[PDB]
């Protein structure tokens, strides 16, 4: 219904677009209790998370959180250029809401 | 390391992608080994140049952009548009002067040639050349893998002496270093078509083995999306 | 049962075939609440979505919607040429019902 | 237990082997209601489906239907040569029961 | 707990290690009823199955059986050299319990 | 929330960071009952496991254990450099809690 990631971001409070136009520099993944998450960085040091699933997520988001972590791993290993990230900026690191690749 | 090689070619990027790379003459796809072309470095290096050398199962490159441009201007004049492909080093690449030694036919050209062609993933990108003028902008290839190819170099000459492809009666096979690497039926071996058949089969085996490494790198990345638990 | 995407598309109301014969130019995916979707774009501007699962979908479609986003993602990443898309032309962006890939 | 696809095929009455020895020419996938299925073709025109899950399938086949769609997509994208297909031929297109891959 | 495949295999009766150091020659999978399984071969004729899930398995193995079939498909398509297979030798074909890949 | 693997590791007892800056030398995977696990080694002989899931893992970890086995299998095949592993050292071999890949 939004046609692109910028319009999607504008539908939510506490978000912003980061324009990276760069491949992921590092990919980190944890299975440790209460920290079942992924973190990625870019060569400029920008750091981002896919949050641990929690009470801030509705049920429909659970499959999507898993899909995002799958997308970040393949994007890292194929050196895919990421165009933009939409994130919640009230989290540290900023938490990924959406990704675009072009 | 991250050294690059360069090749002028009239074939455009879309065709390169469909072909699986920059292919030798007669070969329409990299991995599709249905019809098996001749692989012979000596024959390849001696081939005549309206194309930059790409016959007999290898594709030639230069060691700098300027060198490849100058060659492009010599050989591809009268293509209003051509491309200079920027190519990573990897162990499918042979330094022709090193492998053929004093029998390298065009040693001033300092050519480096890829056995079986240059897979798409080994292509960093390309410049467009319009009426001989290099466009300033390098177009980057999405199929390229930098960490992979920047950790690799060209084949050492010792891996190529046995593939040099000299005729059985050529004196190279009786000289160092090739005498230590001569295929069956070549050189001082009794009654030196065996030599050429063995050059061919050794080249096919090299390419089979090399192709397994490309498949492993590229097709494993293509399968790094699988999430088991989501199906379990 | 249909033999191809064009015959499949014709079994449905408010559908049409788009013919791209091109790789996907952009792939966007979202996990934001109520916007768990994907969007693709082609270099000619054409834009399509995989709809957020909802009341318009039957149960047997849920796994297929997940599969389609997986397919679009890997098609994008591998630069696979997409032949045709069957889409519902009563959504903006048009909603993907089916994809065919071919060279 | 069968040791190859021909022998496996022979354990069922309504199946046959097709020998292709060729890569897949097109891969088509649908999320449209009642047609949640995949279709493949080869360059000679031979066309095959992975059927929509139905009353003909036992519970153990459900996961395997999904696996087969995974298999065909990645086989398509990697240009892997398909040796043989075992199919049910009381359906059109012929419905895939098994696949063998070899060069 | 074991630190390698040989030690892991040794924990079970009716097992043995095959040292292959070779890529998979052929990959076969089936969604046919009661034969939901995978079969691989090597160029020397050696043939191995991943068993149909059944009462010889405990519930925790179910997820690993599915993972193993994926591992074998991936290995096949990538021409990855398989180092060793741990198998049960009281089945024909020998049934895979574990796989190692090295380099 | 931690911003990197070193800070994440510091949150846990009986945990250690190994700096490898190397690709995985071997990957082993098992479906044998009570040994549904993975083992990796590095060329210097360092050996690590993904543990068999059990009551030392909270429910939320179950999915993540499966993800880590997916990640290790494909990191091995793509020869991806692993920067660091966060591991529990109250197990032999040390058990993986987290992985970072860079360079
Ligand atoms: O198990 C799948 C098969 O089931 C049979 O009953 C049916 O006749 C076949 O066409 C095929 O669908
Ligand atoms: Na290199």
């Amino acid at each position: 219904t939004p046609q692109n990631i910028t319009d999607l971001c504008a539908e939510y409070h506490n978000t912003q677009i980061h324009t990276l136009n760069d491949k992921i520099f590092s990919y980190t993944e944890s299975l440790a209790g209460k920290r079942e998450m992924a973190i990625i960085t870019f060569k400029n040091g920008a750091t981002f998370q896919v949050e641990v699933p929690g009470s801030q997520h509705i049920d429909s988001q659970k499959k999507a959180i898993e899909r995002m972590k799958d997308t970040l791993r393949i994007a890292y290993l194929t050196e895919a250029k990421v165009e933009k990230l939409c994130v919640w900026n009230n989290k540290t690191p900023h938490a990924i809401a959406a990704i675009s690749m072009a | 390391n991250d050294d690059k090689l360069y090749r002028a070619d009239s074939r455009p990027p879309d065709e390169i992608k469909q072909s699986g790379g920059l292919m030798p003459r007669g070969q329409s796809e990299y991995f599709d080994r249905g019809t098996q072309m001749n692989i012979n470095l000596y024959d390849h290096a001696r081939g005549t140049q309206g194309f930059v050398r790409h016959d007999d199962g290898y594709v030639s490159t230069s060691i700098s952009l300027r060198s490849a441009h100058l060659v492009g201007q010599t050989i591809l004049s009268g293509h209003s548009t051509y491309y200079i492909y920027v190519i990573a080093t990897a162990p499918n690449m042979f330094n022709v002067n090193d492998v053929l030694g004093a029998y390298s036919p065009h040693p001033d050209e300092q050519e480096v040639s890829a056995l079986g062609g240059i897979p798409y993933s080994q292509i960093y990108g390309w410049y467009r050349v319009h009426f001989g003028v290099l466009d300033e902008q390098l177009h980057r290839n999405r199929g390229y893998r930098d960490r992979y190819y920047s950790n690799l170099d060209i084949a050492p000459a010792a891996d190529g002496y046995g593939l040099a492809g000299f005729p059985p009666e050529h004196r190279a096979w009786r000289e160092e270093p090739w005498i230590h690497h001569a295929p069956p039926g070549c050189g001082n071996a009794p009654r030196s078509n065996t030599c050429d058949e063995k050059t061919q089969s050794l080249g096919v085996k090299f390419l089979d083995e090399y192709q397994s490494k490309v498949k492993r790198q590229i097709f494993s990345g293509y399968q790094s999306d699988i999430d088991t638990h989501n199906r379990i």
